[PDB]
């Protein structure tokens, strides 16, 4: 009653783009790489159900969920877009996901490649004792 | 940077 608790948890969203030596059939002209994960390779499926990537529709089953580690997406393609990530807990209140929209861009072909990183902190204030329990890993 | 697709 007296005590209050916010637990913060670390996110490392990112990608890597970078030109292909030769375009594919459709003309994809690079391969990129998307990603969510804990900062120095902390272990965040403890409090992590499940990241979904939300592709843009040109690619053939956009909604690209990976349930365990690594929470990452390889593709070709050709422009950049705006990529939700929804990134869903294993606990039972709100909230039980977040979402961040993701800028995944490309660098023109004579441009350096892609290699970006993004940071969120995350709160939770007052959780449930097993997801604390969870959170804290 | 690249086109962007919408």
């Amino acid at each position: 009653m007296a005590s209050s608790c916010a637990v913060q948890v670390k996110l490392e969203l990112g990608h890597r783009a970078q030109v292909r030596k030769k375009p594919t059939v459709e003309g994809f002209t690079h391969d990129w790489m998307v990603f969510v994960r804990g900062p120095e390779h902390s272990n965040i499926q403890h409090f992590v159900e499940k990241v979904v990537f939300h592709l843009h529709e040109s690619f053939p089953r956009p909604k690209r969920v990976c349930k365990d580690p690594p929470y990452k997406v390889e593709e070709s393609g050709w422009a950049g877009f705006i990529l939700p990530i929804e990134v869903y807990f294993k606990n039972k209140e709100e909230p039980r996901k977040v979402r961040f929209d993701y800028d995944l861009f490309l660098h023109l072909e004579g441009h350096p490649p892609v290699n970006h990183l993004r940071c969120e902190k995350l709160t939770f204030n007052n959780p449930t004792e097993d997801f604390r329990r969870k959170l804290l890993k | 940077q690249t086109a962007r697709k919408s």
